């Protein structure tokens, strides 16, 4: 199988459904 | 080094910079843990747990020294707590991390580290306290074993 494509694909998937990071609440700590 | 000059600033008592740093890191800390299969219901206290741990231990921390690195040093360890236990799109989600769960630990680690997050082969060494040569050894083992899951399943 083209790994390289898959692992692209899999760093898009987990970027996006990673962008929501809340920097506010590590802050009210 | 952008990182460098805002973790010795942090490291001085400036929360503000310390912002920064979880601005520029947190995205790749949760696509770590996300690629791990960790439910969506912990992912964001992880991340929480290992910058707040990061803040509290940068008075142990040379900030000459490579900060990333450092910092997933902390939130692997506390990753691989839970990861064991692992359970629309995103169904996209579920089949990454599925596919990546067969792999054995160790590879897993390696190819998430350096595919994934984009760690190079010696960042990753020095994270998982491996030589590099075993970095890229287990690097060869996870992409024969992705190559072959993902032959089976196309
Ligand atoms: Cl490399």
């Amino acid at each position: 199988a083209d790994v390289e494509e898959w692992l692209t694909h899999a760093r898009k998937v987990t970027q996006e459904a990673s962008i929501g990071v809340d920097v506010t609440s590590i802050q009210e700590c | 080094d952008a990182d460098r000059i805002l973790a010795a600033q942090a490291a001085s008592g400036n929360q503000r910079a310390f912002g920064q740093l979880v601005a520029r890191h947190g995205v790749a800390l949760a696509q770590a843990a996300r690629s791990f299969g960790i439910p969506e219901t912990d992912v964001d206290d992880v991340v929480q747990d290992t910058f707040v741990a990061a803040w509290h231990a940068l008075d142990d921390f040379d900030p000459d020294r490579p900060f990333r690195a450092w910092l997933f040093r902390i939130g692997l360890n506390k990753m691989r707590d839970l990861y064991r236990f692992r359970r629309a799109a995103r169904l996209e989600l579920a089949r990454v991390a599925s596919t990546l769960g067969k792999l054995d630990t160790g590879s897993r680690e390696v190819i998430v580290l350096t595919a994934i997050v984009g760690m190079s082969q010696p960042e990753a060494a020095a994270v998982l306290g491996l030589s590099v040569k075993a970095v890229e050894g287990r690097i060869g083992r996870a992409r024969a074993k992705l190559s072959a899951l993902l032959d089976a399943d196309s």
